[PDB]
């Protein structure tokens, strides 16, 4: 369990172009479970939403065909930084709704825009446990 | 007396008038002085692209005797051309290029993706977001020609130049310096310092792009819009996990052209390649052209300076001129090279009046001195070099006798290379 305050910015400036490229080349709208009751905070909750999205990106790499693996992994590499922190397993209170990969990608980009200016300024060690608030 | 200059024209006005000896001149431009060094005599009066400013009263006199000359350079078409100025996007992480010229010119971007600096695709869009590493270049194409600009980027992920890197800037023109850093992990940061002191608040600009297998590439730009004698100092750029690379930055309120200056006299032998080069370091873009009895040949620009050579000699001796008129300062440099072909005496002049002048030619080592040897000779040539243009070929006459020998005819050249004689 680390301080979770990142030495240098893990959020790149070209994430929007990478996300739009995957959104435009996706042959099928894969079924993905975004969270519906995460504790109300844009900054604190941003990391939690990215942790859930990163699991989906890794899962998509194992089911997409040969031609889509490179494009899916490109998105995975932009959000892989969440695996460096000791985030704890999701609680049983967590609820989520089924959506499409296009919506998950758009939501992921939105969370990165919100987290980017704060990721190296605040200590997020207290965010390792995902919290719910119905 | 009256000169008419149409647009940024490139013509020569350095005519030569027969004045050999102890003669030295000094150029007197429009309410300003101009240092020159002529060859007696002809001084630097030729112009390449006569700017709207470069026109008016131009005087020239000899100081030893003192006679002054006067020329009136006059000039409507609204033709303008200026080097492009770089800029940072308004509320966006991108760099847009703009050029102050009439009319609006087409600006394209270049980035040599290969290991070294014609190749790589040009994206003519002005607003450039994709800019990481490689040689960044921005050129404009207006109705008055083509004015190029180069965005300086010092790549930290490379071996050091070790030749004291420098970049002179024009007072008012913005200053830009970027660092193409490559680190395997995301934990790497670049910082800007002048002399161990942090960069100004209006200079920080981060653009970290992620590339290749789990690897990041960050770039820390240094933006200074209005430059002045306040920011004339050596700027360094150190990184968290990369060595400290640095580059000095000097300012000039007008401009600068500096050149080492050679001996301007060569005893070049037959063939042997031979080249006439100039060591010139100058700001801004040095417009160069070599002149040789009507010839017009433009020139190209370890790393302390940018030199250029003129290897189009092809055994053509004489005075070679090298002008370099920048967008503010002027410079000229003449050099003298002679052929080592020492020489066959054959150009005799059949003069009937008292004695026939028998002359031997070529260059530089030539001596005319005429079965058995005959005593008492006439003239012995002896004259100074570079004495106005007129007739083709120069010879050293040395024959004017009054003895009655009949059919014999003088002229027998003797030199280090050998001997020859006329009829
Ligand atoms: C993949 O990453 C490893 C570790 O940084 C490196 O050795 C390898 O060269 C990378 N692959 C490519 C194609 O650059
Ligand atoms: C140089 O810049 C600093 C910071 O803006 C300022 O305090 C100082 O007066 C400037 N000096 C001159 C000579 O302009």
């Amino acid at each position: 369990t680390q301080d979770c305050s990142f030495q240098h910015s893990p959020i790149s400036s070209d994430f929007a172009v990478k996300i739009r490229e995957l959104s435009d080349y996706l042959d099928q709208d894969y079924p993905v479970t975004v969270a519906s009751n995460l504790q109300d905070e844009e900054l604190c909750g941003g990391l939690w939403r990215l942790v859930l999205a990163q699991r989906w990106m890794e899962r998509l790499k194992t089911v997409a065909g040969s031609k889509m693996q490179g494009l899916l992994e490109r998105v995975n590499t932009e959000i892989h930084f969440v695996t460096k922190c000791a985030f704890q397993p999701p609680p049983s209170c967590l609820r989520f709704v089924q959506t499409n990969i296009s919506r998950l990608l758009q939501e992921t980009s939105e969370q990165l825009v919100a987290l980017k200016p704060w990721i190296t300024r605040q200590n997020f060690s207290r965010c390792l446990e995902l919290q719910c608030q119905p | 007396a009256a000169v008419e200059v149409d647009v940024s024209a490139s013509i020569t006005l350095q005519v030569l008038v027969d004045a050999p000896g102890n003669i030295s001149c000094l150029w007197v431009f429009k309410h300003s002085s101009l240092n020159c060094q002529p060859h007696f005599g002809v001084v630097s009066m030729v112009i390449l692209k006569m700017t709207e400013t470069q026109a008016g009263e131009y005087l020239l006199f000899i100081q030893s005797t003192n006679y002054t000359i006067l020329f009136t350079v006059s000039i409507t078409l609204l033709y303008t051309l200026r080097r492009p100025y770089f800029r940072k996007m308004e509320n966006q992480d991108a760099l847009v290029c703009i050029s102050e010229s009439v009319p609006e010119p087409i600006v394209e971007w270049v980035l040599c993706d290969s290991q070294g600096e014609p190749a790589v695709v040009k994206k003519e869009e002005k607003v450039l977001h994709e800019l990481f590493g490689m040689d960044i270049r921005c050129c404009a194409r207006n109705e008055l020609g083509r004015e190029c600009t180069r965005l300086f980027t010092i790549d930290l992920n490379q071996t050091p130049q070790t030749t004291l890197p420098q970049l002179f800037l024009k007072v008012g023109e913005p200053l830009w310096i970027r660092c193409k850093a490559v680190h395997v992990n995301h934990g790497f940061g670049l910082t800007w310092e002048l002399e161990n002191k942090a960069l100004e608040e209006g200079n920080y600009f981060e653009m970290s792009t992620y590339s290749t297998n789990r690897t990041m590439i960050r770039i820390l730009f240094a933006f200074v819009s209005s430059v002045a004698r306040n920011d004339t100092g050596y700027y360094t750029c150190s990184s968290s996990k990369h060595p400290s690379q640095s580059a000095l930055v000097t300012i000039v309120e007008k401009g600068f052209i500096n050149a080492t200056n050679s001996s301007e006299d060569y005893e070049i032998d037959q063939y042997e390649e031979f080249c006439f080069s100039v060591r010139f370091k100058a700001y801004p873009q040095i417009r160069c052209t070599w002149t040789f009895s009507r010839k017009s040949f433009p020139c190209e620009q370890d790393n302390g300076y940018s030199i250029s050579k003129f290897c189009n000699h092809k055994h053509q001796p004489g005075e070679y001129i090298f002008h370099a008129e920048n967008d503010d300062a002027q410079f000229t440099k003449m050099f003298t090279l002679n052929i080592r072909r020492k020489p066959q005496v054959l150009a005799e002049a059949s003069a009937s009046q008292a004695s026939c002048f028998s002359d031997g030619y070529p260059l530089p080592s030539w001596t005319w001195k005429k079965c058995t040897e005959e005593i008492t000779e006439g003239v012995w040539n002896r004259k100074a070099n570079r004495k106005v243009f007129g007739q083709w070929v120069s010879s050293s006459t040395l024959n004017m006798s009054e003895a009655i020998k009949g059919f014999l005819v003088k002229c027998c050249a003797y030199n280090s290379l050998g001997t020859s004689c006329e009829t």
